[PDB]
């Protein structure tokens, strides 16, 4: 039977969600809670409260996966509370401006500091940084439309890869504290910025660096016992990561002040330059490795997300088809890394992520409120596990106080995202809402043409 | 209808010879075009060229020193003891200085010279133990301590005229002293009256180097002849030494920039100092309308700028009433002269300047902070270039980093600039259009790029343009 195969252990997402939450931002700018913090107690402070409110959200990703069972992770669950329309608006930003400008960013990071040893400060090459970020993007497209085993097999690897990393720098940094210095923990909490704008924007950034706690709910569908094995890996690798967020901050304060922190490239670089003697070169390999395990996860969770939007009526159901041995979404992969390869051909797209700041949670906060809404609706749907009403309530005004932040500061690119968001409302209206027998025969002939010829080629047929 | 096709058909249409074909050549492709994009990347990688190693710079290399010469005018009455010292270093950290050079704190009578020791400390500062409470509390804001040892400082003739060799018999006891009690330097004021300087600077500054390689000495002189100052750094030239050099003149600006330019072609673009004297404020030698331009320049040239107390706000002895100019009192808030009260405005005071944005202290802070973190100020290329009659203009360079120029005009008229470089490094070539970070009188805002061929002076005015590495 052509089906999808359900092949994802515990361990397998546990190390998915933990190399997508640990990226780039633990290692080259843990900065923004220093900078608006103003003090190292009131930083760690502030971390330890953004790992808490994403504790929070995570268990009420856990609750609507283990009740709706369905893999999109918003998608779906917009679909089940107010189906159809902000569904596509929410799949139609996915396949436009989200997912592609941030796999490519991550891939540019890869290849930026896979070539960092060569180029210490220097101003490394531009034209040999895309091509290196192009062939991360070929391979990992490849590695997944082979197996489904050789995809999680390589998430493993290179999480146990950032995790022994992430650990030698902690060992390194109790081992100084410990050892004879303590120096800046002795008069902590002086200099501190006790404003309500400078704590709200601390704590914006590190509730930004939690980020990535729901990549296990777009593949649902493909976990052994989902209602056992997903609400235990999220339970399993949330306080891991607020543990090690903890743990590297105060290796970075021990080591070093406020000073080369607040004024340096990345952080993790400087504290190898000046802890480790020779072997500093290990600590820019170890963000590369980082950045090269965040991509596939990435990568799985996008072609997942289309493969679904493709089964539910949107987007051609060429995207929908599985090849016939070897059990893997082809086209949906080919199509999520042709638009990432063709967003690495924009210069500049740092400046891409000031578009989607608002509509991620928005929608993470229009999938809570869905769940609210269906608990009070539906109160006789199985729920394997239902917590309290008291976590969807404080994550909504958590996500109403995410999306507040970009529409008073920064305003001029919410707008711009949302009129991005809006633009797939000439295909709603005009051939999704219509039904078949009666869309241009025109269209209909050719899109099944094109939908053959792509079958013969990449030998994937939809489900049965 | 127009579905596609099941499991069975397409097992049976795409096993055909020309399908199987299609799929492998597709395959091979893509596996030679990967092959292709790393070995593009690989040979664009081996082509870049390089960049050079930084310089391992020292402490006294990364900013600013300032010098504190008498202890009990920089507080006030009463409160001019080394304990009081320890609450004035937030605002020495606001400044962003990297060193400070406390004066001589020994116990001296007068010419006698057997009585005067530079081991033990003048009651009259403090004791042995708020010192080193002041040197732990200064070092955990990252500022280091030079102690003056000049042997006598209260007295006309300041190196104890009859005999030579006792005081350099003290001297060298008292680097070692010092040295063990944790200074980070030293300075020697007044080596025109020292004979054989030459000899006793580098037995001391062998001393002080063999402790650690983070130790400094400065040397002070009154000289302003460049050829005694280049004799008195002929087999030192690890030495810090201020002069007279530049307070001579600068009515004209091609006289400053020859002034400049021939320092740094006689000595070899060594490590300098830069400074109007060895121990006098600013105001001593220029008018209030030169200041900024001064600042600007000091804080720009490729070496450590040293200032006194009061170089920050514009401290004038003159400015008010009967009284030392040697050592006038800070105006920290406007009760901080008590005699002839109300004769100190607020404009005049370190309170009062904080806020205006267009101050004297503003120029300095902003400053401060431009020369301890850029790298082409902190070790760039200096290059000066010819410009219109009473300008001097220049660009530090470091590799790839931003580039930095500065146009300064001496002059009391209204220039255009009109930058005739075209002799520059290919690595600083100037650009078309420059951005701002300050100027000197208002009139302009900053942010702006403004282009270099119709660039325009009004008087007495200085510019801080930047732009990127390009080509
Ligand atoms: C100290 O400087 C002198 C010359 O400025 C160098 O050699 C020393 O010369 C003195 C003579 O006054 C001897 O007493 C020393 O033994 C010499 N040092 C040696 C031989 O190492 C030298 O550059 C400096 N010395 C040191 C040790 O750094
Ligand atoms: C440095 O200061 C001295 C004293 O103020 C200046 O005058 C010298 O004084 C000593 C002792 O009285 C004499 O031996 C010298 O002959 C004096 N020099 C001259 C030129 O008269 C000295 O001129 C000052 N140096 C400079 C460069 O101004
Ligand atoms: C100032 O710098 C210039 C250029 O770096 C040098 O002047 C040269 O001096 C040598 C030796 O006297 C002459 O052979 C050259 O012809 C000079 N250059 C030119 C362009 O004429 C020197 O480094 C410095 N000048 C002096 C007088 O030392
Ligand atoms: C502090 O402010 C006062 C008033 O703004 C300045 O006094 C002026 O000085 C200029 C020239 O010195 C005169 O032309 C004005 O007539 C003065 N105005 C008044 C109201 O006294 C004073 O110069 C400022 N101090 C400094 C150091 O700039
Ligand atoms: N869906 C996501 N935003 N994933 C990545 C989030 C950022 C990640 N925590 C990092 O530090 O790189």
């Amino acid at each position: 039977q052509v089906k999808l195969k359900k092949e994802i252990s515990l361990l397998n997402g546990v190390c998915l969600i933990v190399g997508n939450m640990i990226g780039s931002g633990i290692f080259v700018s843990p900065k923004g809670v220093l900078i608006y913090s103003a003090s190292f107690g009131l930083s760690l402070v502030i971390w330890a409260v953004g790992g808490l409110f994403s504790v929070f959200g995570a268990l009420c990703y856990a609750e609507l996966g283990t009740t709706i069972k369905k893999s999109g992770a918003s998608y779906a669950y917009i679909l089940e509370a107010f189906g159809g329309f902000l569904a596509f608006i929410r799949l139609w930003t996915s396949l436009l401006i989200i997912e592609p400008t941030s796999q490519a960013i991550i891939a540019i990071t890869f290849a930026n500091y896979m070539v960092q040893p060569l180029f210490p400060s220097c101003f490394a090459p531009y034209a040999a940084s895309r091509l290196l970020a192009a062939a991360c993007i070929c391979l990992l497209t490849f590695i997944n439309c082979a197996y489904v085993k050789w995809g999680t097999l390589v998430q493993d690897i290179f999480t146990y890869a950032k995790v022994l990393a992430l650990i030698a720098v902690i060992v390194a940094g109790i081992v100084r504290l410990g050892q004879g210095a303590s120096t800046h923990f002795e008069n902590s909490f002086e200099g501190s910025s006790f404003a309500v704008g400078d704590i709200a924007l601390a704590l914006y950034s590190a509730l930004f660096s939690y980020s990535g706690w729901d990549t296990l709910n777009y593949v649902t569908e493909e976990i052994k016992n989902p209602e056992r094995n997903l609400p235990l890996s999220i339970g399993i690798s949330m306080p891991i990561v607020t543990i090690i967020y903890i743990l590297t901050n105060v290796a970075y304060y021990t080591v070093l002040d406020m000073r080369d922190i607040l004024a340096s490239d990345a952080v993790a670089v400087t504290f190898a330059d000046q802890i480790f003697g020779i072997f500093n070169w290990i600590i820019p390999l170890s963000v590369a490795l980082s950045c090269f395990g965040g991509l596939n996860a990435s990568i799985v969770a996008a072609s997942r997300l289309f493969f679904v939007g493709s089964r539910e009526g949107h987007l051609p159901d060429a995207i929908c088809m599985i090849h016939v041995e070897r059990f893997t979404p082809v086209p949906s992969l080919l199509f999520n890394g042709i638009m990432a390869l063709i967003y690495l051909c924009v210069e500049d797209i740092f400046q891409l992520i000031n578009y989607y700041s608002f509509s991620y949670w928005f929608f993470v906060g229009l999938s809570i409120v869905g769940q609210l809404y269906l608990r009070w609706k539906e109160p006789d749907r199985p729920r394997p596990l239902k917590l309290s009403v008291f976590f969807p309530i404080v994550f909504c005004l958590c996500t109403i106080f995410l999306v507040a932040v970009p529409l008073y500061s920064d305003t001029i690119n919410s707008l711009i995202g949302i009129a991005i968001a809006l633009s797939g409302l000439p295909f709603y209206f005009l051939i999704i809402r219509v039904p078949e027998h009666k869309r241009p025969l025109y269209l209909r002939r050719i899109v099944g043409s094109a939908t053959r010829y792509l079958q013969v080629l990449c030998m994937s047929v939809a489900a049965e | 209808k127009f579905t596609g096709l099941s499991k069975e058909e397409l097992l049976k249409v795409a096993g055909s010879p020309g399908w199987v074909r299609t799929r492998w050549a597709l395959l091979l492709l893509f596996w030679l075009g990967w092959l292709g994009m790393l070995a593009g990347a690989v040979v664009i990688i081996v082509r870049a060229p390089r960049c050079r190693e930084l310089p391992a710079q020292k402490w006294w290399h990364t900013g600013a020193l300032y010098r504190i010469g008498d202890l009990q005018a920089f507080q006030g009455h009463g409160a001019g003891n080394l304990a009081g010292l320890k609450g004035r270093l937030d605002y020495l950290s606001s400044l962003k200085v990297k060193g400070l050079v406390l004066g001589p704190i020994h116990k001296n009578q007068k010419d006698d010279v057997a009585q005067t020791d530079l081991l033990q400390i003048d009651p009259n500062f403090g004791s042995k133990e708020d010192f080193d409470s002041l040197l732990q509390s200064a070092k955990k804001k990252s500022i280091r301590v030079i102690l003056d040892l000049t042997p006598n400082y209260r007295g006309e003739n300041s190196w104890f005229s009859t005999q030579v060799d006792t005081v350099a018999t003290k001297v060298k006891d008292a680097l070692e002293f010092w040295l063990q009690a944790g200074v980070d330097g030293f300075q020697v004021r007044d080596i025109e009256n020292l004979k054989d300087a030459s000899s006793f600077l580098a037995e001391w500054q062998n001393i002080t180097k063999g402790f650690s390689e983070d130790r400094l000495l400065i040397a002070g002189t009154n000289s302003s002849d460049l050829q005694q100052i280049l004799s008195l750094l002929e087999s030192n030239k690890d030495l810090l030494l201020t002069s007279s050099y530049l307070s001579d003149s600068g009515s004209t600006g091609e006289h400053t920039k020859s002034l400049v330019t021939q320092y740094l072609n006689a000595t070899g673009n060594r490590w300098c100092s830069w400074s109007l004297s060895q121990a006098r404020l600013l105001t001593s030698f220029l008018p209030a309308q030169l200041l900024r331009l001064y600042q600007l320049m000091l804080f720009t040239l490729p070496g450590t700028p040293v200032f006194s107390y009061g170089d920050e706000i514009g401290l004038d002895a003159a400015a008010l009433p009967g009284q030392p100019m040697e050592a006038p009192v800070m105006l920290w808030d406007e009760s901080s002269f008590p005699d002839i009260p109300g004769a100190v405005s607020a404009n005049m005071t370190v309170k009062g300047q904080s806020e205006d944005p267009g101050s004297l202290l503003s120029l300095f802070r902003r400053l401060s902070d431009q020369r301890s973190k850029e790298r082409s100020l902190l070790h760039g290329d200096f290059h000066a270039f010819s410009a219109g009659p009473g300008l001097f203009s220049y660009i530090r360079h470091w590799d790839q980093n931003e580039r930095f120029l500065v146009v300064l005009n001496f002059g009391d008229v209204g220039l255009s600039a009109g930058l005739q470089a075209s002799d520059l490094p290919a690595s600083a070539s100037l650009p078309a259009k420059a951005d701002l970070l300050l100027s000197t009188q208002p009139g302009r805002e900053e942010g702006s790029p403004l282009e270099l061929e119709r660039l325009k002076l009004e008087p007495h005015e200085g510019l801080l343009l930047r732009f990127p590495y390009a080509a």
